[PDB]
């Protein structure tokens, strides 16, 4: 009867220990396109992650994506820190999906930007809805760690991002 | 090409440029990577219009992160004496008992600390080293020469109302270096703190201590210690013609000249007016200066506010060489 | 050690409307290779505007001690993810390029491996 | 439990100290920081206001009558806020307590009636 | 009950302000200016002034 | 028994050490944050309250090279208190000034 057991209902498979309200806009908030951190605030965010079992890893921010004119980081960067702070951590989540407000024509490549490709747990396009982060539905990454990666990096991967996404969305507001 | 990373920009739906960006290896071309003596050039502080129980200096230079702990700090990390153990005797008033112990609480105190210290232990009879001890006795009655009206000043009043004029001062030892408005009970002598009618008694002493804001907020030396960048508003088209009275209304009143100035822009609060005209909204660019701020300390009156401030820088560098005698024992 | 370069023309600067205050998707045109490319480029930091010249250059590598590429005056950093004339969507973070077209001077590129953009104005 | 005269009651779950706390530029850091998904499924609009006639009420020195079916409209309400100086909408700008930098969007800010009850 | 001797969100001294602002109140001024007077900028300290029912001087009545 | 350095792995790390400044918060964190911040040799720095139940703070350090993430650390502190040093001499020149202005 574990938390870390019953994370799925038993009457889909549907994963009901998910986001819930403020973690869901916290989390759209910060993988939406026009977000760009720099490392004032890159290492702020990241660095949230870091109790309770989390305090002794060595994390790894991400090399920033932009780099000549100013550097400084985009919000799916970080939202990666949170499928893979460490660098010795074995997750490589992998997930290709639709999003509300789906576009309708193109794959990837359109402007609304409503479609998730994350590639070895590193959020490479799409912003994060409730259909990639909430209950409910058999995609989103929650359940995708559960099912590949077993079911302590499930937890752990949604317990970073209930201790992040506040932290985004406070000094956000 | 050009770079305002020193202004915050004020949309209408949003304020745009905020975190303080500037670090070794942001951006490129800048080197910033914390030049003392730069630093040490570049800041000022400006005073401005300090009577008693205000301040408004400046603080010219230095980043949002350590002016937020001078506000911090004045705000909840200030020791200040406040009243906290309140002996009672015979209270028949019909303000409760631990409310009226609670309204003995706020009620500020204008013996300055850093002359006492903490309490050490439980220690609830004082060592006159740590303590100041208030008595406040009022019995009312009836004064012989009322009228027959019932006028609350006039009958039913040797002292209907309990101000703090009524506390006095139990000098609880040596007590001689402080003088005889030392130890002025509550800041304000006007404060009611509770009402009575004949033939009830308030008697009780009362316990003050030295106490962190952080504590309790009874402790706190400061009504408010916020700050505010100071804002820059640009014109970046010329107004003239009508629209420069148009553009006056808009904004704050002092902050503008009239063709249109912006004269003064330290005054502006921010209404942001400009977005509801359809028309102006694309001529100015409004902006708040990152490095220029504006701190507006207003005391209860404890301390006098410009010894509110350099005793609030005072206890942060007591905090970090607290830390910095820690690393020298390991 | 350059993957990929040319000079384009940038046509559209934000083809279906603007969607980002900081982010706006170009749609280029190469010079006589005729490299379709749609990418995203952040220009709060690097304003670009309608029918504007300017270099690309795809760089596995830039080479403060090192002394790196910097005649570019816009740099971002992201890996390939997808290679569907090929086309080959670069991702930068959200940041896509979905660079296209004529699979035999593409040949430098795969999949999994981190690319930088060097862009120029001109 | 409090709740805030529109059946939008709560547990109040955490009690921050007030200089962690986002202050505006006046200096006036709030008492109750009120979540903002209580708005968009129960639709109740009518607290929206209250932030609004309470905000231009205390400025003014008036108690706004918001009553059923009439009351004083927005349209008016809004238009004294600007005397005052403040934002016609009641979104005021203000810079977080604990981090020192100013919010990415403006905050709405008022007082609205919070009646504690037994629970 | 009895006017509360801090503002709640600030703390201004602001128990001193009520037979100060009654005593204006009994004269021509208006509920406004009556707290411009007092010197109470913010809203939230005006709150408690405005927003404050003085139920000791009714409670007293019932009270020998 | 306030500052209190934790170790990456048994082997032990000195590239990235995590400070925990027992009885503080932000007042402190988010000022000795930037100033170690301004640091060219920090890669990583940031600081969280690991509960609002408890009083600590929970910096962590990471370098590029060899900084025995105690450096910066030791010169985060003498960054900042020669800072509030000259803040507050520039304070009180400057009220001595405004006062006699006003005489
Ligand atoms: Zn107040």
């Amino acid at each position: 009867m574990g938390t870390k057991a019953n994370l799925v209902t038993p009457r889909n498979g549907e994963p009901l220990i998910a986001a819930i309200q403020d973690f869901l806009t916290g989390a759209y908030l910060l993988t939406l396109k026009d977000t760009f951190f720099d490392r004032a605030k890159a290492c702020q965010i990241i660095a949230s992650i870091l109790v309770g079992k989390d305090e002794k890893i060595k994390v790894r921010l991400p090399p920033p994506t932009i780099l000549k004119p100013v550097t400084l980081w985009t919000g799916k960067q970080i939202f990666s820190v949170i499928l893979r702070p460490s660098d010795d951590n074995p997750v490589r989540a992998n997930l290709r999906t639709k999003g509300k407000q789906y576009c309708g024509k193109g794959e990837d490549l359109c402007a609304n930007d409503s479609y998730v490709t994350i590639q070895n747990s590193e959020l490479m396009s799409g912003s994060m809805d409730k259909g990639t982060l909430g209950s409910g539905s058999k995609n989103n990454i929650f359940y995708i760690l559960l099912r590949d990666w077993g079911q302590n990096e499930a937890a752990d991967a949604m317990s970073r991002l209930a201790r992040l996404a506040p932290v985004y969305l406070s000094n956000r507001g | 090409v050009e770079e305002m990373r020193s202004r915050v920009v004020l949309g209408e739906f949003g304020v745009r440029n905020v975190h303080t960006t500037d670090f070794p290896g942001n951006y490129s071309g800048y080197d910033d990577a914390w030049d003392q003596d730069r630093f040490e050039k570049n800041f000022r502080v400006d005073v401005v219009h300090m009577d008693e129980n205000s301040l408004e200096f400046d603080m010219v230079g230095i980043d949002a992160a350590i002016a937020n702990a001078f506000r911090r700090i004045l705000l909840a990390e200030v020791p200040t004496m406040a009243v906290e153990k309140v002996l009672v005797y015979n209270n028949t008033s019909i303000v409760q008992d631990e409310i009226l112990a609670h309204r003995l609480g706020l009620i500020p105190i204008h013996a300055d600390p850093r002359l006492f210290e903490y309490r050490n232990q439980g220690d609830e009879e004082g060592t006159e080293i740590d303590t100041l001890q208030f008595r406040l006795q009022v019995r009312c009655t009836r004064n012989p020469h009322a009228a027959k009206d019932s006028s609350d000043p006039n009958e039913l009043y040797v002292n209907h109302k309990v101000y703090t004029r009524h506390m006095t001062w139990i000098p609880l030892g040596n007590q001689a270096d402080l003088f005889p408005e030392g130890t002025i009970r509550p800041v304000h002598d006007d404060i009611l703190i509770a009402q009575l009618r004949p033939g009830q008694e308030i008697d009780l002493l009362m316990h003050c201590v030295k106490g962190i804001g952080k504590d309790h907020a009874k402790f706190s030396p400061v009504a408010t210690a916020s700050y505010r960048l100071l804002p820059d508003i640009t014109l970046l088209e010329p107004v003239e013609g009508e629209a420069a009275e148009e553009l006056s209304r808009c904004f704050s009143p002092g902050v503008i000249e009239v063709v249109a100035r912006v004269a003064n822009p330290r005054l502006d609060t921010f209404s942001r007016e400009i977005f509801r005209n359809e028309k102006l909204k694309k001529v100015v660019r409004l902006a708040r200066v990152r490095d220029h701020y504006i701190f507006s300390v207003e005391s209860t009156g404890v301390l006098p506010p410009d010894v509110l401030v350099s005793e609030a820088i005072k206890v942060l560098m007591g905090k970090c060489r607290r830390f910095l005698d820690e690393l020298d024992a390991v | 050690g350059i993957l990929f370069e040319d000079i384009f023309d940038v046509k559209d600067i934000d083809p279906e409307g603007k969607k980002f205050d900081r982010v706006s998707r170009l749609h280029c045109e190469s010079e006589s290779f005729k490299m379709d490319l749609i990418l995203d480029v952040n220009i709060q930091i690097y304003p670009v505007d309608l029918g504007d010249k300017f270099r690309l250059v795809i760089a596995s590598t830039l080479y403060d001690r090192p002394s790196r590429a910097d005649q570019f005056e816009y740099v971002m950093y992201g890996k390939v993810y997808r290679i569907e004339r090929l086309s080959a969507y670069v991702s930068y973070g959200g940041l896509l390029m979905r660079l296209q077209g004529d699979a035999n001077n593409l040949h430098g590129f795969e999949v999994d491996s981190r690319v930088y953009l060097l862009m120029k104005k001109l | 439990k409090f709740s805030s005269r529109h059946g939008q009651k709560g547990v109040c779950g955490l009690i921050v100290p007030q200089e962690d706390m986002p202050f505006c530029d006046s200096g006036i850091c709030p008492d109750i920081i009120m979540n903002p998904h209580g708005f968009p499924s129960r639709m109740t609009v009518g607290k929206l206001i209250e932030l609004l006639a309470g905000k231009a009420g205390v400025l003014d020195g008036r108690f706004h009558y918001g009553t059923a079916f009439g009351g004083s409209k927005v349209k008016d309400v809004c238009e004294d806020l600007v005397r005052h100086g403040y934002n016609y909408l009641g979104k005021d700008y203000v810079t977080s307590g604990i981090t020192g930098e100013p919010l990415e969007a403006y905050i709405y800010f008022g007082p609205v009636y919070y009646q504690k009850l037994k629970h | 009950m009895i006017i509360p001797v801090r503002c709640f969100t600030c703390g201004k001294i602001v128990g001193n302000k009520w037979e100060a602002y009654l005593g204006l109140l009994q004269a021509e001024y208006t509920e406004g200016d009556a707290l411009d007077a007092l010197g109470l900028k913010r809203y939230c300290c005006r709150r408690m002034l405005l927003a404050h029912v003085d139920l000791i001087e009714k409670l007293l009545n019932y009270a020998p | 028994k306030t500052a209190l350095e934790m170790v990456q792995a048994a082997g032990t790390d000195r590239h990235c050490v995590t400070f925990v400044l027992h009885e503080e918060d932000h007042t402190l964190g988010n000022s000795l944050r930037y100033m170690i911040m301004k640091n060219p040799e920090v890669e990583f720095c940031g600081y969280t309250t690991t509960h609002p139940s408890e009083s600590k703070i929970n910096l962590r350090i990471q370098t590029r090279g060899t900084l025995p993430a105690v450096e910066p650390f030791q010169r985060g502190l003498n960054e900042l208190m020669n800072v509030c040093q000259h803040v507050l001499d520039k304070f009180e020149a400057s009220i001595k000034d405004y006062k006699d202005q006003k005489a």
